[PDB]
């Protein structure tokens, strides 16, 4: 099992390189490759990757063709250069999971029992993080329906190390932002947050509306119980909570009345000195 | 007569307005540059550096210090340290690479 | 669909092709009648750099267009 | 404001510099040469600058 | 016209501001009918010296479709060329001592070529070769691309010496003397280009043949600059085809040559096809040189079109590739030339203060000059504060914007600002300030402005020092040649005699400032020297002797520097 | 023909690779190959880098066996990167960046085999905080220097920044080799996978931490500002009929108003305004 | 309401649209008019970059308003 | 017997030899044609590093054989 994955920039950049270059061999929608990495304790650190030739068909999910021998050879050479990394998993691009993917997983799970799948979305989007990480497990599924194999999400984060961040910071020198910000960076964040929240809430419709149309079957087992919980969890303004009004005012009597004042007295002092000096320097020449 | 004065007044008014907007913008960017520069200067001693011991002060922002590895050196000093703490001897910090006093 | 290829030598050569073809096929036809190895062929269209992996329709190429062939001289 | 930031930038530029040794002179020499004795060890014949 | 008499003022100004060639051709014919020939001659000379090209074409066509010869010849310019050359060839009196000195002081670096440029400036239009003739074992020290510059320079000595042109150039036997160089052949066509500027005449149909056959490396570079020079502004389609085909060949050294020349012929035509084809080839290419060509070649396609260009601007200004953004700034410069429109200033200042890439900051702030020169008293008030920003590029841009705004007149405040900057620590901004001062003080004597004998000495300090940076003395040795142009008899201005913006001068001085990126472009300044004289005449064929009399002069002004 | 002031374009990815590998084997030197294209008569573009088996030591390196190199090109070629090699690079652990006398003997073989192949040198432990010490060189032949001919050709973009270091100038600079200008052409797409990426958040934009952790902060800052203010009062009561030049005369430190009084105000204002605004948003976005 | 858009080469294009139209719908309309892929286009009003997640009513793009469009001249 | 020597830079170099020839003779031919010292050349065929003590009649080579060359690169 794993509680989180940590991804280094180098893999992200190499994936972009792969996706740009592949046009040299034959048009394809997506690309596939191995991830190398290491285990500390229930946290997984990824640090390198390499291409592997792959081909697909756009309709039939029974047809595809990975390649064993290229994989084994290249891993041999990489191991001959360095020995501390080992096979850890694989990645593909494309924005949405393909039905086919489990069938690939049960292949290369043979090279590492805990094969984890990372999706990297190469083309941009506004709302947030670029990558997702998934792990494969069977389930009880129900009171009683066939057990199967599907993925579940695992939380994901982007990492860094010494002498990889220095190159990044050099590349990014031309475009920079305030480290902390003074009401010009905190205020923007709130707007960004509201964008994300509204995105999620709108995405709920596209499912729940079409299930109400009956276009697809009800996943009664899970979704509705969670969305009963949700509608339960908001709060309310109930005469007792509003009695914790007595906190807004105690912010203001530290802001307004004891920080503005000593910001005006300084300005008067500077003005007095300025007028004194300027008039003195006038009459001195007269 | 008065027509020319009227027109020229209009023109110079609007043109000094343009200059005013320019100056506001340049103020806004120079502030950011100054902030960034202080940010760079802050990380010049947050380093695993070495201990020397103060030996002599020649003039402003310059001194002579003998490091604990022998090899007596002669180096600038940082612009933010207080001066009246380093007369006879002291435990001073020396940059690992440049031997700049911090 | 005929297409005209121009070399740096001043020669113009006309190849009949169909819009379904792909750049490597054209380079193979060149290797046919030019005899220059396909790896030693580089093709520019209107300043763009063509890829061996794609179809003609990806570059909107129409009838009788001119393509420029350039050699690689790193072997000096 | 511009003067202030220019000054700070120049100071940071200067701090990126290499150190120097200190040496005892035992005697001068002819045609711009001195004989010095660097602290750890050594007995060198060095050249003077233009100033 | 209802007033008692016909006149110049209305027909000079209004008919070319309105662009009504039919009306001027009609009133000209009417003035011929009643046999008032002197008016009909003065109007022709007045017109040629300030009417645009192609405007003359429609006028002459409508006219001709006897007095015909003596009016057509004065209308196309031939004797104006003759007379101007005949003035310069007689009033020449340059002082060779300065060349002898700088030649003796030079060390064998780049400064060598910097000499043979400036020389050609001072003997411009003078047809005299002496400095390149009395010694030759020194000039033969040049090799490689330098041979391209030096041999091109003859083209600016013989400027306007059109009649014999071709026989002269082959007289140097550049091709026969040895096939062992292509750089000479490359220079020859550039020289023919410089001699026949605007007057494409016959030579277009010769260059257009000679460009057909090429050792494509160098010969095509010379050829395309020459042909793009001879035919500028005519929009001739048969030329444009051949320059497009050379551009599509996609070769670095032949890149910006055609990139310019394809821009010169279409100048101001607003041609909606050329812009889309050129911008489409600037995207999705991968040689910087071609972009550094098209950076200029685009902007010249729009000229004075003002608001009718805006749509392209705020497209081109959005592009990520920085050379395109710079070319956007050049376009907003040319669009509004001379016209003090406020919002263009607002844009240029915002860009200069904000953008992340230095070269667009230079090319932004530098272009302020081209939209303010109608009121040179105003430029110092804005550029002054720029001159102290922390990053050098903005300082260089400021200095050059002063040099280009006040160019013709020794406005005191400009010198007052440039004085401290001539000693800036960063070499290339000294290189800037020297040339700016030299432009702004051409033909000024001590009584007319005080500072001259400071500067006239300062150059000879720098050029004789040896503890200095090469580029600084490059700028100095150029300023010497700028200050004594054409035997003291020529001056630089963008305004015409009567308020029109003289297009060849704007083009020449714009494309001069690219000397930063490619040295042989510096000769393009020669288009800006206008002669400064009065010609006494009583009949077109006849210069009768007269003496004028200049009152209120102690006679200590005028011709300077005999000493 | 002769060279001029040209250039080298290196991709961002290859830079990360060089830094990472150089820092890995830190007590010893490391070396590798680099692959790219001579796109025109005077720029050179390097796209990718890979290491090879090597017998490192604290002052030198040698490559072990050739078969590895011959193979890996043939592997890469069938997944879409056909470019041949353009040059090589190595690292100097603690010294300056310059060429040793053995590097010349290595380099001459590449130059004899291909006309333009640059050589690259990296320093992994001077590149510590916010700069990179990386450089590229080529040889100058001996006999040409004796003849009047100089190394190159001139156009005005030679002279920016490219002041040589004295340390490098002690060795064969100019005399034996010349530096080449370097710049990082970060094209589109890979721009965004860095700028909009290494730092980000979503729900973090709406978090409160309203317990004591806030009130205690306020009651530290205001408490010390009490003494700052008393100090400033005393420090201005002097009111002596002297001249502010004399004030500058004795001015050394702790200039109360500017030095300290104001930053406390700015900090307190920032914190409290942001907190109150966030509470006011959450009071409406959720029920 | 009828509205006009201008492009680099200066061509003016007419669109008839309704106030609730979202920016992707406008993209679809203009690609229907001229076949440009909807990603190759960006549209500008006043100085600010229009973004897709909103209706024209949100920016209150008035009747007969003029828009600027920015595009690569060809998709490659 | 004509043979082909490739290299890592893409340089290709034909050469004529006879199967009686010993390997060091081949390295001498490379030296004189290219200008490279015999120490610095290392030779690969079919994935085996060749050795001086053997003729090209050994290693059963045939004509039109593709050899590879690699440089003795070092640093310090």
């Amino acid at each position: 099992a794993v509680q989180k994955v940590v991804v280094h920039p180098l893999v992200l950049l190499s994936v972009v390189d792969h996706f740009n270059r592949i046009g040299k061999v034959g048009n394809q929608k997506r690309v596939v490759g191995v991830l190398l990495g290491s285990w500390q304790k229930k946290v997984l650190d990824v640090s390198n990757s390499f291409a592997v030739p792959f081909d697909e068909d756009d309709k039939d999910d029974s047809v595809w063709f990975l390649d064993h021998d290229y994989l084994e050879n290249m891993y041999g050479m990489f191991k001959k250069v360095n020995a501390r990394e080992r096979i850890v998993g694989w990645y593909h691009t494309g924005p949405k999971l393909h039905k086919n993917d489990i069938a690939i997983n049960e292949l290369m799970k043979r090279y590492c029992p805990n094969s984890v799948l990372v999706i990297i979305d190469v083309k941009p989007k506004d709302l947030g993080l670029p990558t997702e990480a998934y792990i494969s497990v069977e389930e009880v599924h129900d009171d009683g329906t066939p057990t199967s194999k599907t993925f579940e999400h695992v939380t994901s984060e982007i990492g860094a190390e010494e002498a990889e961040e220095v190159g990044v910071e050099h590349l990014l020198r031309d475009i920079k932002d305030t480290t902390v910000g003074t009401l010009s960076q905190r205020i923007t964040n709130q707007v960004h947050g509201l964008k994300g929240l509204n995105s999620k809430l709108l995405d709920i419709r596209s499912y729940l509306e079409k299930v109400a149309t009956g276009k697809l079957p009800i996943n009664h087992q899970i979704i509705y119980q969670l969305q009963d919980v949700f509608n339960l969890l908001p709060d309310v303004s109930l005469q007792e909570f509003v009695k914790a009004f007595y906190l807004k005012t105690n912010d203001q009597m530290v802001v307004v009345y004891l920080a503005s004042l000593i910001r005006s007295v300084v300005a008067l002092h500077n003005l007095i000195n300025n007028k004194i000096a300027n008039r003195d320097a006038e009459k001195k020449e007269g | 007569d008065l027509y020319s004065r009227y027109k020229k007044l209009q023109q110079e008014l609007e043109f000094l307005e343009v200059q005013e907007e320019y100056i506001k913008d340049e103020q806004k960017n120079l502030k950011k540059e100054f902030l960034h520069a202080q940010e760079e200067v802050k990380r010049i001693q947050s380093i695993p550096l070495v201990i020397g011991q103060f030996l002599e002060a020649v003039d402003q922002n310059t001194a002579i210090v003998g490091s604990t590895t022998g090899s007596n050196y002669y180096v600038r000093i940082l612009s933010t340290i207080d001066r009246e703490l380093l007369k006879p001897n002291a435990s001073v910090a020396l940059h690992k690479h440049s031997n700049a006093l911090v | 669909m005929q297409i005209f290829v121009k070399t740096l030598t001043g020669k113009t050569i006309t190849l009949e092709v169909e819009p379904s073809d792909t750049i490597e096929n054209v380079k193979a036809k060149i290797q046919d009648k030019e005899g220059i190895p396909p790896d030693q062929q580089r093709l520019i269209f209107a300043g763009k750099q063509l890829e061996d992996g794609r179809t003609l329709s990806d570059y909107n190429i129409q009838r009788e267009s001119t393509l420029h062939l350039v050699l690689r001289l790193r072997g000096g | 404001l511009n003067a202030k930031v220019r000054l700070l930038r120049e100071e940071l530029q200067l701090l990126q510099e290499q150190g120097s040794y200190v040496g005892e002179v035992v005697r001068a020499m002819d045609k711009k040469k001195v004989l010095v004795k660097v602290h750890p060890e050594g007995k060198f014949v060095v050249d003077v600058d233009k100033n | 016209m209802n007033l008692e008499k016909p006149d110049f003022i209305n027909v000079c100004q209004c008919l070319i501001f309105l662009d009504d060639p039919q009306a001027v051709s009609d009133i000209l014919e009417k003035l011929v009918k009643e046999d008032n020939l002197l008016m009909a001659y003065q109007i022709c000379f007045d017109l040629y010296e300030s009417a645009s090209q192609q405007f003359l074409s429609s006028v002459i066509q409508n006219l001709r479709t006897d007095q015909t010869l003596k009016m057509i010849k004065i209308l196309s310019g031939e004797m104006a060329i003759e007379l101007h050359l005949q003035f310069l060839i007689r009033n020449n009196n340059t002082d060779l001592m300065i060349l002898k000195n700088t030649k003796d002081a030079v060390r064998n670096s780049v400064c060598h070529t910097a000499t043979v440029i400036a020389n050609s400036f001072m003997h411009c239009g003078t047809t005299s070769d002496q400095f390149l003739r009395d010694n030759l074992e020194w000039l033969a020290r040049a090799t490689n691309w330098a041979k391209f510059t030096a041999t091109a320079s003859l083209g600016v000595i013989h400027k306007g010496h059109e009649k014999e042109a071709l026989q002269l150039m082959a007289t140097y036997l550049p091709k026969d003397t040895s096939p062992g160089s292509a750089y000479q052949e490359g220079g020859g066509l550039y020289a023919l280009g410089l001699i026949h500027a605007n007057h494409g005449g016959d030579i277009i149909d010769y260059l257009l043949n000679q460009l057909k056959n090429a050792s494509n490396d160098i010969v095509r570079h010379g050829g395309s600059l020459g042909l793009g020079l001879a035919a500028m502004g005519t929009a001739r389609q048969d030329v444009y085809d051949l320059l497009k085909t050379n551009l599509y060949q996609d070769d670095a050294v032949t890149g910006e040559a055609a990139g310019l020349a394809l821009g010169l012929v279409m100048l101001g035509s607003k041609n909606a096809q050329a812009i889309e084809d050129m911008v489409g080839y600037a995207q999705e290419t991968q040689h910087e040189k071609i972009l550094r060509g098209l950076a200029v070649g685009i902007a010249l396609v729009m000229y004075g079109r003002m608001e009718e260009a805006d749509a392209l601007i705020e497209s081109l200004c959005r592009d990520k590739d920085p050379i395109l953004r710079r070319s956007g700034m050049y376009t907003v410069a040319m669009a509004y030339c001379g016209s003090g429109n406020n919002k263009a200033i607002r844009r240029l200042l915002h860009v200069a203060v904000s953008d992340v890439n230095d070269d667009v900051r230079r090319a932004a702030v530098e272009s302020l000059g081209f939209i303010l020169f109608r009121t040179p008293e105003q430029c110092p008030s804005v550029v002054s504060l720029l001159s102290e920003s922390y990053n050098p590029h903005v300082r260089y841009g400021a200095a050059m914007a002063l040099g280009i705004c006040c160019a013709g007149t020794g406005n005191k405040e400009a010198i007052n600002l440039l004085e401290p900057m001539t000693n800036d620590p960063v070499n290339y901004v000294r290189q800037g300030a020297l040339i700016a001062s030299a432009l702004i003080m051409i033909q000024q004597t001590e009584i007319t402005c005080p500072k001259v004998n400071q500067f006239r000495q300062l150059y000879s300090k720098v050029i004789n020092d040896k503890h200095d940076d090469v580029m600084a003395k490059f700028g100095a040795i150029l300023a010497q040649g700028i200050l004594d142009a054409g035997g003291h008899n020529v001056t630089i201005s963008l305004q015409s005699r009567t308020g029109h913006t003289h297009m060849p001068s704007v083009v020449g001085v714009l494309v001069f400032t690219q000397f930063w990126f490619w040295f042989p472009l510096s000769h393009f300044l020669s288009l800006a020297y206008t002669p400064t004289c009065v010609i006494g005449l009583n009949k077109d064929l006849k210069m009768p002797k007269v003496q004028y009399k200049s009152n209120c002069k102690p006679s200590t002004f005028a011709y300077p520097a005999p000493l | 023909a002769v060279d001029t002031a040209e250039q080298v374009y290196i991709s961002s990815l290859a830079l990360l690779k060089m830094l990472k590998h150089g820092r890995a084997g830190v007590p010893m030197e490391v070396m590798g190959l680099m692959l790219g294209e001579f796109v025109d008569d005077y720029t050179v573009r390097v796209i990718d880098v890979f290491a090879m088996p090597q017998s490192g030591t604290g002052v030198s390196v040698e490559a072990v066996d050739p078969v590895f190199q011959a193979k890996m090109l043939d592997m890469l070629k069938q997944t879409g990167r056909p470019e041949m090699v353009v040059g090589w690079y190595h690292s100097h652990p603690g010294f300056g960046c310059w060429l040793s006398g053995v590097d010349i003997n290595t380099q001459q073989s590449f130059e004899a085999l291909s006309e333009r192949a640059v050589a690259v040198v990296v320093d992994p432990i001077q590149s510590v905080k916010g700069k990179v010490v990386i450089d590229a060189f080529r040889l100058i032949n001996a006999n040409m220097m004796v003849l009047g001919h100089e190394p190159r050709q001139t156009t005005s973009n030679l002279g920016h920044l490219n002041k040589p270091s004295i340390q490098a100038l002690i060795h064969g600079l100019n005399r034996h080799y010349y530096s080449i200008t370097i710049n990082y052409r970060k094209n589109e797409l890979e721009q965004k996978m860095l700028l909009n990426l290494h730092k980000k958040s979503w729900m973090e934009g709406l978090t409160l931490q309203d317990y004591s952790e806030h009130c205690k902060h306020n009651e530290s800052v205001v408490k010390e500002m009490l003494e700052l203010a008393k100090n400033y009062n005393k420090a201005v009561e002097e009111e002596d009929k002297m001249t502010p030049e004399q004030l500058a005369i004795k001015n050394v430190g702790k200039q109360d108003p500017k030095r300290h009084l104001e930053e406390h105000v700015d900090v307190l204002m920032t914190s409290n305004i942001v907190q109150c605004l966030a509470a006011m948003l959450d009071t409406v976005v959720f029920k």
